[PDB]
């Protein structure tokens, strides 16, 4: 027998009327999104893999016989058990839904398992649930195109955040450039949606960076006084800071997104991972993958878990969708890998929280602290040899004179299981008077547990 | 898209109180202040306060502190402002506005046309005005409603869709009534062949009619 | 508390002209490297529309010819070109502290071409009369500038009493002025005459614009 290759053709028995396509192409990986009027063909393949080939289509075509509201056509070498599966489950998806939002919602949790345990099952699913939640904003949009126009940017840039992480879970350097092209750099800007449009479309920072040094600045007193924030304006302020801030903005930021990374915040970001993963998932309330990603997985809090592609994603996820690749690496080089926590300094340096005690550097091991779990505060300043500990001090002055002592000092509690618990940045004398009296963080409230400690711009000392 | 609502009109008495509300979409409701500020007829703006919906916080003007409540309700995303011993110095409009992280209000509320009155809420007469018996390349309609209270009324010409040639001019009032009239001009060739109906929304008396312009 | 002084109360600007607005406030808006000063547009209707932030900073879709600079006490607004759909008042503001004001307001009106009145009369509608009511309404509209006289006349008689006049703000796209004059009767006293007219005066012709209907001969 004669070693030939079988390719098949096979066309769609309707002319399109083409909307929109995109596609993100590397030897890695490929994924195609078509979108039509009342069409959606969608293409995804992972290299090793059996592509899929999908058609949801508002038409169904004619069938021969023995003498909802889509129609759902799979292209491919699906034996019986993929193909009815596919077929079953791609129709359960646009089905699910006629809200775009909600749709969106069921995207962004799917590519959240994707990055999270990356693999053909989750890639292929998420690639489908992204073309499905666009096909279903396009067949809305198509209705009134003008009343549909401000809705645009979110979809827009979702489509951009979201295959881009998902082709880097596939191995691929770039997601989609564009699907809705040239349509919403045109559409006016609200201001509720400025900081997302400037990562966007990658514009000028320079206009929006008081903006964004405001929302940082806003989110972290609103965080330290107990109060919710804004956590996706955030992430796309931090983005803006990272890529374009003027001196020491790169710094401040990253010290307030780590504190705004509370271990209780950490821990919520792990249950809303939890809660959108959930087989039983609902999307009456909205869901993105920046409401887990902001502030924790753009902070230098590095340690929580199972998710430890999250701090990657989100690091990917803040370059602009118009030197180091990744901006917090960029921001600040002298982190180590092995780094719990870190706070950075002027000149250069960070305070670095870690498990193990630094190979000659100046290091300070931490007191009431679990031996199996201990903690060392280092500072790194790109040889010491000496055992330190912190020296057991209390707060003078408590007077008030205009003149901020502990301004640009660090609060951090930790706890005796090893874990930093708080991180307060200490930026202005109304932090400093509520320090001394008895917000909620640096006030006593907890038990002979909890240990305190004052990190300034030179050295440690334990409170109280 | 982010909206705030507030109802068009409040009715009071003097001496009585009012409480007005603002409910908020399109953003996360505990993320952001809310401010209150009053505008009386043709004079400026006076700030009067902010509440924090995630946990009551408020800041007021001083002027205000006797006179005004803020309060929230979480799970209608509503802000209420309450007045106490109305009188005709607290007729005006009340704008909520959201703060912006820029510590600006980047979005605002319509606006509640507050009314400190004894008298009764009356719906408007609306009265179609087609040309005298007897042409040029432009036609001119109009549109007048008569004998209202309280301000304010909104009208639209075809629900919104005839927006240019249209003049609405402020309401008048006498007697104790307001009256309020709108021209609309087209060309020749659309009226009358296709239809131009006036749409007047009175809040107060939760009242919305029609008139279709019909030649005399 | 801090006091915001506008100057001017009111600018008249041709189109394609610079518009400058100063803000003084009695104290500094000015702490730890920001200004908190905010500039707003309002047209009759609407709410504020926030323009400037932080003194310098460009609202989203406000267009490129609005700008804001100063710092401490000392702020402007500039507008140029000014451009028909600017005619507005304008409102500085504070927040820096505790209350938060806003300065008196800077009308903004366009100086154009003269234009003269289209003049339309309208006799009372048959449900008016139907409810024993008879308003005869004129409308002059799309002048300049806004000076303008209006006359009623009954059977050749001047009628001054039951007259109710209305002007709109500064029209947005064209700079035009309009005006409502409403003559409020009886149907009794509607039906007493015959010829009713509505007489607009305008520096732009030296005879007066004429409308009239005879209540009999349609
Ligand atoms: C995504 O896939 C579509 C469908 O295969 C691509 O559009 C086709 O492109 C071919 C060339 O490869 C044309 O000759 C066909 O006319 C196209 N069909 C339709 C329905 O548009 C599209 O190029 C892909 N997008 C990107 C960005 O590569
Ligand atoms: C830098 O290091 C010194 C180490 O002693 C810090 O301690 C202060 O030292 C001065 C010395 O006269 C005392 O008056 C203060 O009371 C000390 N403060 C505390 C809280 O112990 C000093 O704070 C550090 N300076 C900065 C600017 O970080
Ligand atoms: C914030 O304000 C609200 C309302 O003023 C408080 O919650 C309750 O309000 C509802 C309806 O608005 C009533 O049914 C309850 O009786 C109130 N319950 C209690 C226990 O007060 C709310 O508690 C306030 N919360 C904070 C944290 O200040």
């Amino acid at each position: 027998g004669v070693r030939r290759t079988y390719t098949t053709a096979a066309v769609w028995p309707a002319e399109v009327a083409v909307l929109a396509d995109a596609e993100a192409r590397c030897p890695a990986a490929v994924f195609n999104v078509t979108l039509g009027e009342a069409f959606l063909g969608l293409r995804v393949a992972l290299r090793s893999f059996l592509p899929l080939e999908v058609i949801i289509s508002a038409e169904r075509m004619r069938m021969i016989a023995p003498p909802g509201r889509f129609h759902v056509y799979t292209l491919g070498f699906l034996s019986d058990g993929a193909m009815h599966q596919t077929m079953r489950d791609v129709a359960a998806y646009v089905h699910e839904s006629d809200d775009y939002l909600a749709q969106l919602s069921a995207a962004h949790a799917a590519a959240l398992a994707a990055v999270v345990q990356p693999g053909p099952y989750y890639f292929y699913r998420a690639a489908v649930r992204l073309g499905v939640a666009a096909f279903v904003f396009s067949e809305a949009a198509r209705r009134d195109r003008r009343a549909s126009a401000p809705a645009l940017l979110r979809v827009e840039s979702d489509a951009r955040l979201l295959s881009r992480l998902l082709m880097r879970a596939a191995g691929c350097p770039a997601g989609f450039a564009g699907l809705f092209d040239g349509r919403a750099e045109r559409v006016p800007v609200a201001p509720a949606d400025q900081l997302r449009a400037a990562w966007t479309f990658g514009e000028d920072p320079a206009p929006r960076l008081d903006l964004a040094r405001a929302t940082v600045a806003e989110a972290y007193r609103r965080s330290v006084r107990g109060k919710p924030f804004d956590q996706q304006a955030l992430f796309f302020a931090v983005a803006l800071l990272l890529r374009a801030g003027g001196p020491g903005d790169a710094r401040e930021t990253l010290l307030r997104t780590t504190a705004m990374c509370t271990a209780e915040r950490a821990a919520a970001a792990a249950e809303l991972t939890r809660a959108a993963l959930s087989p039983t998932a609902a999307w009456n309330e909205p869901f993105s993958l920046l409401d887990v990603l902001s502030p924790c997985a753009v902070s230098l809090r590095r340690d929580l878990a199972t998710l430890a592609n999250l701090g990657a994603a989100a690091r990917l996820a803040l370059a602009p969708a118009g030197e180091e690749e990744d901006p917090v690496a960029r921001a600040a080089p002298e982190i180590p890998a092995e780094a719990l926590l870190a706070l950075p300094l002027r000149g250069g340096a960070s305070f670095v929280f870690t498990r193990r005690r630094p190979d000659c550097g100046p290091a300070y091991t931490l007191g009431g602290v679990d031996i199996a779990n201990p903690l060392v505060l280092a500072i790194v300043s790109n040889c010491d040899y000496t055992d330190r500990m912190p020296e057991s001090q209390h707060l003078p002055a408590t007077d008030n004179p205009s003149v901020c002592v502990y301004c640009d000092c660090v609060f951090v509690r930790y706890s005796s299981a090893g874990t930093i618990l708080e991180t307060v940045l200490i930026e202005s004398k109304d932090m400093e008077e509520q320090l001394m009296a008895g917000p909620s963080f640096n006030p006593t409230l907890h038990g002979g547990d909890v240990k305190a400690l004052m990190l300034f711009p030179n050295g440690t000392v334990v409170d109280l | 898209q982010v909206q705030l609502q507030q109802p068009g009109a409040e009715l009071v008495k003097p001496g009585a109180s009012v409480k007005m509300s603002c409910k908020a979409s399109g953003y996360s409701f505990t993320s952001y202040w809310m401010n209150w500020v009053k505008q009386r007829p043709g004079r400026g703006l006076e700030w009067i306060g902010r509440i924090d919906p995630s946990d009551n916080e408020t800041h007021y003007n001083q002027d205000f502190k006797d006179k005004v409540t803020l309060t929230v309700d979480k799970s209608s995303s509503t802000v209420y402002i309450q007045l106490s011993s109305l009188t005709s110095e607290d007729s005006a409009v009340y704008y909520c506005g959201r703060l912006g992280y820029v510590y600006g209000f980047d979005y605002w509320g319509q606006g509640t046309t507050l009314t400190v009155s004894s008298a009764k809420t009356t719906a408007p007469s609306v009265y179609p005005l087609a040309p005298v018996c007897g042409t040029g390349s432009s036609v001119t309609l109009g549109c007048l409603v008569k004998g209202y209270f309280p301000e304010p009324v909104t009208l639209t010409w075809n629900s919104g869709s005839l927006s240019s040639g249209v003049h609405t001019f402020p309401a008048v009032l006498q007697s104790d009534l307001y009256t309020l009239s709108s021209s609309v001009t087209v060309t020749s060739s659309t009226w009358p062949s296709q239809s131009i109906t006036c749409n007047v929304a009175h809040p107060a008396s939760s009242t919305k009619v029609d008139k279709k312009i019909e030649p005399r | 508390d801090i006091v915001l002084t506008q100057s001017p109360a009111s600018l008249a600007l041709s189109l394609g002209q610079r518009a400058t607005i100063s803000c003084r406030a009695s104290k500094s808006v000015s702490t730890s490297g920001y200004s908190y000063m905010y500039w707003y547009q309002q047209k009759p209707g609407q709410p504020p529309k926030l323009l400037i932030y932080l003194a310098s900073n460009l609202e989203s879709g406000v267009p490129a010819r609005f700008s804001g600079s100063g710092s401490g006490t000392d702020f402007t607004l500039n507008i140029h070109p000014v451009e028909e759909e600017d005619a507005a008042t304008y409102y500085c503001q504070h927040s820096r502290e505790l209350p938060w004001t806003f300065g008196g307001g800077t009308k903004l009106e366009i100086n154009r071409a003269d234009a003269a009145p289209t003049v339309s009369i309208f006799p009372p509608s048959s449900e008016q009369l139907t409810s024993g009511g008879a308003s005869v309404v004129c409308f002059l509209n799309n002048f300049y500038p806004k000076d303008i006289n209006v006359k009623w006349k009954i059977d050749g008689s001047e009628r001054q009493n039951g007259v109710l006049n209305s002007w709109t703000d500064q029209d947005s796209k064209d700079s035009t002025y309009s005006m409502s004059s409403t003559l409020t009767l009886t149907k009794d006293e509607y039906e007493r005459h015959n010829s009713y007219t509505c007489e607009a005066t305008h520096k732009t012709s030296t005879s007066p614009i004429v409308k009239s209907f005879n209540r009999n001969e349609c």
